[PDB]
RNA sequence: CCGUAGGUGAACCUGCGGAAGGAUCAUUA
RNA sequence: AUUCAAUUGUCAGAGGUGAAAUUCUUGGAUUUAUUGAAGACUAACUACUGCGAAAGCAUUUGCCAAGGACGUUUUCAUUAAUCAAGAACGAAAGUUAGGGGAUCGAAGAUGAUCAGAUACCGUCGUAGUCUUAACCAUAAACUAUGCCGACUAGGGAUCGGGUGGUGUUUUUUUAAUGACCCACUCGGCACCUUACGAGAAAUCAAAGUCUUUGGGUUCUGGGGGGAGUAUGGUCGCAAGG
């Protein structure tokens, strides 16, 4: 019936990557960064950034004519945080909205069985 | 509790507790008298016993040291002392 | 799945490994339940080299009071034990397109249910996930005839 | 770095007049068997000699630049006494074998032997030679080695 | 108690009440020691002559339906050890762990262990010197204790 | 021109499922206009649409943000805020994720952000428009960015075991500035 | 805070391992 | 999983942040996909818990010896309990001499910044972190509670063993077991109520059986500093004990 794509969320606390293809990672489609679309360093990663990013990934499969797509979602993994950070759903809302067909939503967050030592110490890391 | 006979136990509630703490301690085994049907001859045989004890002429394992009590084989018939 | 093979514009594709979903792992391990992995390294029939994971539990039965069914280490050392010894001769009695057959109806861990019965009541028991860690020389007519 | 600006000048002054930080004061003036001694104390007590006047926490210190300067590289110096004084508590011997010293320590031999010409042989340092021994070889050939940083003299 | 560890526990042999013999024994004093000594003359030690003895032919006690322990009858044909039992599973204990830990150099355990078993072999070897049921000049030493093993 | 999404239902909060969820479904149905199905055997809720329905296709990953956010333990009245506002967003952490902690440390960290009567989580519910729910090892905090920033700021204050009054004070200081602006 | 090590410092910071002598709300079986 | 290498695609960023800033990107960076190599590590399962003298101990399998608990109509017959001297072990960090050195990372090299909400921040990173041979003997090494023995409360549990059930389930045709249930029973980790009793109180099945003062035994304290300092001795390569 329709083509299917193969997207990427990749949500730090710093930006996001809304990064699409086809089946089996090809060759990349459409590719957009947090600072490309807002020049302001402080809303690299904003909301607004993510829905205006995933707006243009989405006028993009518009233009080559994906409708349907696939997305998984992940968090940067390791020894740093596991689920997604709100950019990326934020980045789904904006795919949900776009009018594009999803076709799978889950979570290929790369999962240590066992970690090695974080860049914290002892001590802590934030703040 | 402040009034009950220590030297009188109802013996229900008697051989209830542990076989070291009754009034004069006493065990809890037995002693099987053991019939295997093939060669039909006494054999008295401890309840926990705890070696692999055969019959004296067939070579039959009347019973098998498992934990507390040892198993019986299965076929065979057993009386009390 | 591995793509091989180009027939005009359409692409003959092989079996690369099976998977669940993260999500299904993290609904699926209980707070109050005994986690068996066990493991096999195997050589096929038809020359291929695998890895097997298969998972098994432990359940709660009709009857139970206990608020946690744990088991002891030697009953989980008697089913991996029994897992070893239904995933090797289940691989080894079989090659790949039965595998796959098996795969699909839930055979295996039907295999495995109703003989791991005698040892403990095991639930939600199934394959995790497929590696192939050798290739062999390369065939045609045995694609082709997978594609047939 | 700050008695440094004022340790290799050209044309160096009569005297030297100036207020620092009490606890450098006590660095440049450092017994070698101290756990205040450090190498900025054998770069002032091998070439500008200086004592302490005028306590202020903070101090004054008098530095002269001895004009008869001893032929002494500064760099080589400087080099081993900084990787000697870092490992402070440490010896000498498998403290040079670290991981990327043991990089930049031949390839500064390699610079020092290219002039010299010395052929590298393929027994280079992982059981008897260059890399790993005889560095084991030439400080047994000193005052080094199994004296530590605080008790080593100039 | 429960020396060289932590534990409390109680679990032992009771003994019955009657210090005659069971009226439901029907077998003679003379056939029970002709069964002790040709259970002797295959060298077991006597704990296993009572536990065969209490297993296949049902003797409550060695002491209640002869007069005698059983090593009085066991000497009185003498053929007593010349080291008591439980010293010389000690020994075999001793001897077993000290091929571990000389097979194995880097067990602390096994070290510890060994420590611990020394100091009974040290205790009862103190025991059974002061009754002279053992020799007043017998020295513990290890390879001593392999010789007597092996 | 139909879509269903799958989602799993936890276990620990089923049976509040079962008892409010004749609250939960009809203003969705109602109001968003949807269909939910249930699988109570295989802790599966299908939420479909249907061109029979209205066209709204951002609703129904609004739809699915809300059995989301009631999968990590969140009530009713901020599923009625995640229907009127759209900048209100959901997320996870772990405590292990700051500090290596372990057993009563890491009890001692729940308590810490937990406190006496849960006080310390409603000063930082109410002077932060954010929302606490607390797991064993996960934190939960919905809202916008300026919001749960701030959020971010006291909760890694806290769980790296400063003491709730320096907490106190940061936080009525960036509320201050909150509010002023 | 403790133990160890280091840069120092007018104070003090940092690396590794421990302790609470520090504040469990809500929810469920 | 992380890091790095090889191959692959594509285009203005990636990085870090109270904030910015450094770092490296037409030789296509971050990221996507196919592999490879390295060394650590043993998450979720994980507590309502287990073992060990303590420190400590979470992949599977095999071998090596060890240990508690239970059962015992076995064996020895006081062989016991506590401990100056002496001895074994002893987290982390440290020390010598090797192998390895992926991540992290005190020193150092670097940037900063802009304010008195403020430097925590970054990037390389040596030592180390890992292992082998030998040292070192300290911790908030904590249950802040010596060890053995007896008595003075129950009950909801649980872990290991045992006993019993015309108890359940698992079928094959009834059993056998395995798992589950009940009534116990010892022996551990813990909980909740009291008060008879203690304490200054918090609180406590021991911190009770102590002015109505004696079951056995080992160590320590005598207002706070000076001070774990001076000095002597002792061990250690030293740091130091
Ligand atoms: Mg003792
Ligand atoms: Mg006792
Ligand atoms: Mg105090
Ligand atoms: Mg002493
Ligand atoms: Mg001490
Ligand atoms: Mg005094
Ligand atoms: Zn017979």
């Amino acid at each position: 019936s329709q083509v299917f794509g193969v997207a990427r969320i990749y949500a730090s606390f710093n930006d996001t990557f809304v990064h699409v293809t086809d089946l089996s990672g090809k060759e990349t489609i459409a590719r957009v960064t947090g600072g490309m679309k807002v020049k302001a360093d402080r809303d690299e990663s904003s909301p607004y950034a993510a829905m205006l990013a995933a707006q243009d990934v989405a006028a993009k499969c518009k233009e080559v004519g994906i409708t349907a797509v696939h997305v998984k979602i992940r968090a940067t993994g390791g020894t740093r945080t596991k689920t997604p950070g709100p950019g990326g759903q934020a980045a789904l809302r904006a795919l949900a909205r776009s009018g594009l067909r999803i076709g799978r939503i889950e979570d290929v967050t790369p999962v240590p069985s066992d970690s090695t030592r974080k860049k914290g110490g002892r001590r802590g890391r934030r703040l | 509790v402040l009034v009950q006979d220590l030297l009188h136990p109802t013996a229900a509630s008697e051989a209830r507790k542990h076989k070291l703490k009754t009034l004069v301690q006493g065990p809890r085994s037995y002693f099987l008298d053991v019939k295997c049907p093939g060669c039909l001859n006494i054999t008295t045989v401890f309840s926990h016993a705890q070696t692999a004890v055969t019959c004296e002429s067939c070579s039959t394992i009347l019973c098998t040291p498992t934990g507390g009590k040892a198993k019986l084989s299965e076929g065979t018939s057993f009386r009390r002392k | 799945l591995r793509v091989d093979e180009v027939q005009g514009k359409n692409l003959l594709t092989n079996f690369h490994g099976m998977d669940f979903t993260t999500d299904k792992l993290r609904s699926m391990v209980r707070k109050w339940q005994t986690l068996i992995e066990a493991n096999v390294t195997v050589k096929t029939s038809d020359d291929y080299v695998l890895r097997i994971f298969a998972i098994a539990f432990t359940r709660k039965q009709a009857n139970q009071v206990k608020r946690h069914s744990y088991a002891q280490s030697s009953h989980i050392r008697a089913i991996r034990k029994v897992i070893s010894e239904i995933l090797t001769k289940e691989v080894q009695g079989s090659t790949l397109a039965q595998l796959t057959s098996k795969l699909i109806p839930e055979v295996i861990n039907k295999e495995i249910e109703n003989a791991t019965k005698d040892i403990f009541p095991l639930q939600n028991i199934h394959v995790r996930k497929v590696k192939l860690l050798k290739q062999p020389k390369f065939d045609v007519g045995a694609l082709m005839a997978l594609h047939g | 770095p700050l008695v440094f600006k004022l340790i290799n000048q050209p044309r160096p002054p009569r005297v030297s007049i100036l207020m620092f930080q009490r606890e450098f004061a006590l660095r440049l003036l450092a017994r070698p068997g101290d756990s205040l001694y450090c190498r900025l104390s054998a770069n002032v007590q091998m070439w500008a000699n200086v004592t302490h006047i005028m306590k202020v926490e903070s101090s004054v210190v008098r530095l002269e630049i001895k004009n008869p300067r001893p032929q002494v590289d500064y760099n080589e110096w400087d080099g081993l006494l900084r990787i000697v004084f870092v490992r402070k508590n440490r010896t000498i011997s498998a403290g040079f074998k670290s991981t990327t010293v043991m990089d930049i320590l031949e390839k500064n031999y390699k610079t020092f032997l290219a002039m010299n010409n010395e052929m590298v042989d393929d027994t280079k340092g992982s059981m008897h030679d260059v890399v790993k021994e005889k560095i084991d070889t030439v400080l047994k050939e000193t005052d080094l080695g199994d004296k530590r940083a605080g008790k080593c003299d100039q | 108690g429960r020396m060289h560890s932590a534990g409390k526990g109680i679990s032992s042999s009771a003994i019955p009440y009657s210090r005659n013999a069971p009226a439901w024994f029907k077998l003679s004093s003379e056939s029970v020691i002709e069964q002790i000594v040709k259970y002797a003359r295959k060298g077991l030690t006597p704990s296993q002559i009572g536990v065969l003895l209490r297993d296949a032919h049902g003797v409550t006690q060695a002491r209640v339906i002869t007069g005698n322990k059983i090593m009085r009858i066991l000497k009185s044909n003498g053929l007593a050890p010349e080291i008591p039992e439980d010293l010389y599973y000690l020994i075999k204990k001793a001897v077993s762990v000290r091929k571990h830990l000389e097979r194995n150099r880097k067990d602390k355990d096994a070290k510890f262990r060994l420590i611990l078993i020394e100091s009974r072999i040290h205790r009862l070897a103190r025991y059974y010197r002061t009754v002279a049921v053992l020799p007043p000049n017998w020295k513990y030493e290890s390879a001593t204790a392999s010789a007597l093993v092996n | 021109k139909f879509e269903s999404r799958k989602i799993m239902v936890p276990p620990h909060r089923m049976t509040p499922l079962r008892n409010s969820w004749t609250k939960i479904y009809p203003p969705l149905v109602e109001h968003l206009k949807l269909q939910v199905r249930m699988n109570l055997k295989t802790k599966s809720v299908e939420l479909r649409t249907n061109p029979k329905f209205t066209t709204d296709p951002g609703a129904l990953q609004k739809g699915a943000d809300f059995i989301k956010a009631f999968t990590l333990g969140f009530d009713l009245d901020d599923s009625i805020a995640l229907l009127r506002l759209d900048d209100l967003y959901i997320e996870t952490f772990e405590v292990k994720d700051v500090k290596t902690l372990t057993g009563d440390h890491l009890s001692r960290a729940i308590g810490r952000i937990a406190g006496k009567d849960g006080k310390t989580k409603f000063a930082i519910e109410n002077a932060t428009r954010t929302r606490i729910v607390l797991a064993d090892s996960k934190i939960h905090i919905l809202g916008g960015f300026t919001h749960i920033r701030m959020a971010r700021e006291s909760v890694v204050s806290l769980i790296l075991g400063s003491p709730p009054g320096k907490v106190y004070g940061n936080l009525r200081t960036v509320a201050s500035r909150l509010k002023e602006r």
